[PDB]
RNA sequence: UAGCGGCGAGCGAACGGGGAGCAGCCCAGAGCCUGAAUCAGUGUGUGUGUUAGUGGAAGCGUCUGGAAAGGCGCGCGAUACAGGGUGACAGCCCCGUACACAAAAAUGCACAUGCUGUGAGCUCGAUGAGUAGGGCGGGACACGUGGUAUCCUGUCUGAAUAUGGGGGGACCAUCCUCCAAGGCUAAAUACUCCUGACUGACCGAUAGUGAACCAGUACCGUGAGGGAAAGGCGAAAAGAACCCCGGCGAGGGGAGUGAAAAAGAACCUGAAACCGUGUACGUACAAGCAGUGGGAGCACGCUUAGGCGUGUGACUGCGUACCUUUUGUAUAAUGGGUCAGCGACUUAUAUUCUGUAGCAAGGUUAACCGAAUAGGGGAGCCGAAGGGAAACCGAGUCUUAACU
C-alpha cells in the first residue's frame, strides 16, 4: 500500500492486510458496541422489599377484614413499596477478543483510506503552545472536525489541542474505533504510520 | 456460580466417546440362587442408556 | 462511514421474549407456563433426577468402579505435538517446558495420531507400536 | 431507566373513547365500559358486513314478489321463467325495475311467461 | 475434580501453578567486648499537605421581541469551550475553571537531627512437663466413627527430652523433612457514622432515603415501637392605589402593575372521572347487555342546482357484558363503583443448544501490571483418541483361556 503524503508528497509503503483489507461491518460493529458498553459507568441501585425501612407487621389480620389480603407494608405493588426487581451496581464489560479487536482497527483504517479521509504528513509542529496557532495550523490545513494521531509525544500539542472543542490529539497506541469512526478527518503522523504498521503487523 | 454435579450420577454413570452414557446393570447385588446363568452372564458387561433417560442424566452430569 | 450507520449482520441480534405482555405478544396472560400446574408457580419447578416419587435412574442403578490416583497424571502426546518442542529431543521435563503435558504429569504416552517429519529422539517416554514404527520411520530413536 | 407512562395511557384511551362517542350513558365516558362498548360494536359490524346482504336479498325477493303477483306470476314461476328464457339480469336490478319503472317488468313478465308457457 | 453423604438433599478441598505484597527478630543466661545497630517517647530546622484566601484572558452594530444569551454581519481570547447564574440558548455580562501564587498560628507527614530511656557485638552453654502421646465423651478441619490421618479439650492417666521426638491420611519397617509444649512483628486485605473533589445510557415529587418543606415532626400506642401527607405566581412583589355591592366581614366588579391576573397567593401547564349551563335533534302506547345493518324526517355547513358531509335517529332485521376457572357460562359461579398515577418473567455466575462474527488443529485468556477499554500475562481451560472398574493398551480396546 502505497500512501501519498500532501505536505511533503512523499509515500510510505504499508502492507495490504494492515491498510487495505475491506471493510467488515459486522466486526465494526460489534467493537464499537462494546466499546461503548465498557464506557458505561452504571452505578444505580434501587431499594428492594427487603430494603425498604419499614415494619413487619401485617398491616391488618388475614381473614375478617374488607380489605385486601396483605401482609407486609412493603409490598412492591403497594405505595412507596419496594421496586420488584432492583437493581444492582454492576459490570457490564463485553469482551472483544484480540483478534477480534485488531481486525476492528485493521477494518476502520481501511476503510478511511478507501474513502480518502486519513490525512497523512510527516509531523505536526507548533513552536509555542498557543491554541490561537494551531485553529490558524488547521485552517491553513483547511479542516474542521479533525483527529491528530501523533507519532511521537508532543505534550505542546496536548496544551494546545486541550481547549479546542472539535480537535482530538491522542497517541498512536492509544487509538479507539468510537474515535477512529467519529472524527471526520484523521491526520496521521507517518512516525504514527510506522508504529500502528508495527501495532498490527 | 458453577453447578453442582450429582455425585450419584457421576459415580453411577460415565461418559462414552461420540456422546452417550454407559452404565452397570441392574438386579445383580443379592439373591442370586433363584435367578438363573444366563440372566447374570447378561447382566454382568456394562451398557448404554436409552433414549429418553439420556437427557435426564445430562441434567444431573452436566459437566461431561 | 458515520458512526451511527453500523448496521449488524442480518441475524445477529435476537428479539427476545417478553412474557406476559398483552395477546398479539403471543406470550399471553400466562406467559409460556400453561394453568396452575406446579411448574407454573412462581419459583415452580422440580429438581435435577426426579421423576415423581418413585426412584431415580441414579438411584435404580448401582454404582461400579473407583478412581485411580494415577490416571490423571498420565497423558497422552500425538506425535504432531513433537514437532512444536524446540530442541529436537523429547523428554518429560522438555514437554513440560514446552506446554504439551502440563506440571502434574508424571508418565506419558506417544500416540500414532498425525505425522511427524524431522528427527526426533523420545527419551524416557513409553511409545505404543504404532508411533514407535512411525518414528523409527521418521528417523528417531526410541528408548 | 423509569419509563414513566402517563403520555401512553393517555393517547390510547382517547383513542378508544373518540370510537366510542355517541354511546349513550356510561359508555361514552368511562374507559372501563367504553372497550367492551367498541369490541362489541367492533364485532357486530363483523357480523352484519354478512348480514346485510341477507337482509337485502330478502328484501329485493320480496319486492319482485309483489311485482309479479300484480302482473299476475308467483315469484318462483317468474324466476324459472327468467332461467328457461336465458336472462341473467340479477334481483337488485329487478327489484330496481320493478319500484322505478314498471313497464318494462310488465316486459320481463311477460317474456318470462312466453318462457314457461 | 479427589472425597464426605438416611451415599439421599446437598456439603466440597488440597498438592500444584500464576499474581498482589514480601521483614524478620527476642526471652528461654553467663562471662567479655562496654554504648556503636536499634526502636519507643520528648524537641530545634527544611520541605510538603490541610484549616482562611489572591490574580485570572477576550464583543460589538442591527431585526424579532416584554426582555436577546436568538437570527443576521463583522471581530478577539483560549495551558481557560468543566460548570453555574444573568428578563429567551453567552468562550468574550458576572461568579468561576486552566494556570500562577499566598499562611503570623496549629498542624498530618518525609525527614535534616538534637535529648531521654535503649543496648548492638563476640564466645560458650542452655533447646519451654502433669507436656507430647493414651482411654472415654464432644468439637474444627470438605471428612457425619467410617479402615480415619491431623488439630482443640470436659475427665482419668502420662514419658523420652538432639543417639531424642513430631509428621509424611489406619498401621509397621527404611528413607525424606522438621524441631511443639514462651513471645513480638510493617505491608498487600475488609469497612464508611463521617470530611472534601468528581462522575452517572441513576430518580425528577405515588419516583429518589421515610423525609426536596421547621420529619422520625404531626399522629397512634401505657411501652418497646409504628409513622404519614405536604415542591413550583413572576424575570423583579412590581402581592391589586382608588371607587362600588356587602355586615367598617367573606366574596366579587371596574381601575392599576403586568409579556401575561382565563399567572392574584385556594397562584406555571390544568387532562380524566364528576357536577352544571347554553344550542341543534330525539323522547310521555312504550318492553330487555342499550349496539350494529338499514332508514325517513329535522337542523347546520359547503356547490355545475344535482352533490354531499357533520349532529340527531323515529321505525326496523339481528343481537343474552368483560375477565378468570372450566367438560361447560347471560349465568342466579369469581373480581371490578369510575377516573388518574404506581403494579407482576429481571439480575449475577456456570452449563447446553441455535443464529451470527473472529481464528481455524488450533481457539482463548482470568487475576495482575499498565493514567489504564490499548499492550503485556498462555498460569490455565476446551478440542485434535478411544477402550477399561483399574494397571495398562492405543486406532483400536474390553470381555474371554481364545474370540471368526
Ligand atoms: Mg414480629
Ligand atoms: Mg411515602
Ligand atoms: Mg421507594
Ligand atoms: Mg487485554
Ligand atoms: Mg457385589
Ligand atoms: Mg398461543
Ligand atoms: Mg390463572
Ligand atoms: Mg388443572
Ligand atoms: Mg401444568
Ligand atoms: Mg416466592
Ligand atoms: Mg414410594
Ligand atoms: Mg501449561
Ligand atoms: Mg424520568
Ligand atoms: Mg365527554
Ligand atoms: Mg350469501
Ligand atoms: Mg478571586
Ligand atoms: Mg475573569
Ligand atoms: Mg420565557
Ligand atoms: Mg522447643
Ligand atoms: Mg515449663
Ligand atoms: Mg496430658
Ligand atoms: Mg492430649
Ligand atoms: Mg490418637
Ligand atoms: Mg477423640
Ligand atoms: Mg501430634
Ligand atoms: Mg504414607
Ligand atoms: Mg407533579
Ligand atoms: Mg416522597
Ligand atoms: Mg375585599
Ligand atoms: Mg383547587
Ligand atoms: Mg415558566
Ligand atoms: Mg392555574
Ligand atoms: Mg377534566
Ligand atoms: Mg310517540
Ligand atoms: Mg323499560
Ligand atoms: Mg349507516
Ligand atoms: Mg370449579
Ligand atoms: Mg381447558
Ligand atoms: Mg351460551
Ligand atoms: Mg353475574
Ligand atoms: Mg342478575
Ligand atoms: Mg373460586
Ligand atoms: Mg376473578
Ligand atoms: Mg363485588
Ligand atoms: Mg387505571
Ligand atoms: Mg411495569
Ligand atoms: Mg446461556
Ligand atoms: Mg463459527
Ligand atoms: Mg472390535
Amino acid at each position: 500500500m502505497e500512501l501519498v503524503l500532501k505536505d511533503a508528497q512523499s509515500a510510505l509503503t504499508v502492507s495490504e492486510t494492515t491498510f487495505g483489507r475491506d471493510f467488515n461491518e459486522a466486526l465494526v460493529h460489534q467493537v464499537v458496541v462494546a466499546y461503548a458498553a465498557g464506557a458505561r459507568q452504571g452505578t444505580r441501585a434501587q431499594k428492594t422489599r427487603a430494603e425498604v425501612t419499614g415494619s413487619g407487621k401485617k398491616p391488618w389480620r388475614q381473614k375478617g377484614t374488607g380489605r385486601a389480603r396483605s401482609g407486609s407494608i412493603k409490598s412492591p405493588i403497594w405505595r412507596s413499596g419496594g421496586v420488584t426487581f432492583a437493581a444492582r451496581p454492576q459490570d457490564h464489560s463485553q469482551k472483544v477478543n484480540k483478534k477480534m479487536y485488531r481486525g476492528a482497527l485493521k477494518s476502520i483504517l481501511s476503510e478511511l483510506v478507501r474513502q480518502d479521509r486519513l490525512i497523512v504528513v510527516e509531523k505536526f509542529s507548533v513552536e509555542a503552545p498557543k491554541t490561537k496557532l494551531l485553529a490558524q495550523k488547521l485552517k491553513d490545513m483547511a479542516l474542521e472536525d479533525v483527529l491528530i494521531i501523533t507519532g511521537e509525544l508532543d505534550e505542546n500539542l496536548f496544551l494546545a489541542a486541550r481547549n479546542l472543542h472539535k480537535v482530538d490529539v491522542r497517541d498512536a497506541t492509544g487509538i479507539d474505533p468510537v474515535s477512529l469512526i467519529a472524527f471526520d478527518k484523521v491526520v496521521m503522523t507517518a512516525d504514527a504510520v510506522k508504529q500502528v504498521e508495527e501495532m498490527l503487523a | 456460580p458453577k453447578i453442582k454435579t450429582v455425585r450419584g450420577a457421576a459415580k453411577r454413570f460415565k461418559k462414552t466417546g461420540k456422546g452417550g452414557f454407559k452404565h452397570k446393570h441392574a438386579n445383580l447385588r443379592h439373591i442370586l440362587t433363584k435367578k438363573a446363568t444366563k440372566r447374570k452372564r447378561h447382566l454382568r458387561p456394562k451398557a448404554m442408556v436409552s433414549k429418553g433417560d439420556l437427557g435426564l442424566v445430562i441434567a444431573c452430569l452436566p459437566y461431561a | 462511514m458515520r458512526l451511527n450507520t453500523l448496521s449488524p449482520a442480518e441475524g445477529s441480534k435476537k428479539a427476545g421474549k417478553r412474557l406476559g405482555r398483552g395477546i398479539g405478544s403471543g406470550l399471553g396472560k400466562t406467559g409460556g407456563r400453561g394453568h396452575k400446574g406446579q411448574k407454573s408457580r412462581s419459583g415452580g419447578g422440580v429438581r435435577r433426577g426426579f421423576e415423581g416419587g418413585q426412584m431415580p435412574l441414579y438411584r435404580r442403578l448401582p454404582k461400579f468402579g473407583f478412581t485411580s490416583r494415577k490416571a490423571a497424571i498420565t497423558a497422552e502426546i500425538r506425535l504432531s505435538d513433537l514437532a512444536k518442542v524446540e530442541g529436537g529431543v523429547v523428554d518429560l521435563n522438555t514437554l513440560k517446558a514446552a506446554n504439551i503435558i502440563g506440571i502434574q504429569i508424571e508418565f506419558a504416552k506417544v500416540i500414532l495420531a498425525g505425522e511427524v517429519t524431522t528427527p526426533v529422539t523420545v527419551r524416557g517416554l513409553r511409545v505404543t507400536k504404532g508411533a514407535r514404527a512411525a518414528i523409527e520411520a521418521a528417523g528417531g530413536k526410541i528408548e | 431507566a423509569r419509563v414513566k407512562r402517563g403520555v401512553i395511557a393517555r393517547a390510547r384511551h382517547k383513542k378508544i373513547l373518540k370510537q366510542a362517542k355517541g354511546y349513550y350513558g356510561a359508555r361514552s365516558r368511562v374507559y372501563r365500559v367504553a372497550f367492551q362498548a367498541v369490541i362489541k360494536a367492533g364485532q357486530y359490524a363483523y357480523r352484519d358486513r354478512r348480514q346485510r346482504k341477507r337482509q337485502f336479498r330478502q328484501l329485493w325477493i320480496a319486492r319482485i314478489n309483489a311485482a309479479a303477483r300484480q302482473n299476475g306470476i308467483s315469484y318462483s314461476k317468474f324466476i324459472n321463467g327468467l332461467k328457461k328464457a336465458s336472462v341473467e339480469i340479477d334481483r337488485k336490478i329487478l327489484a330496481d325495475i320493478a319500484v322505478f319503472d314498471k313497464v318494462a317488468f310488465t316486459a320481463l313478465v311477460e317474456k318470462a311467461k312466453a318462457a314457461l308457457a
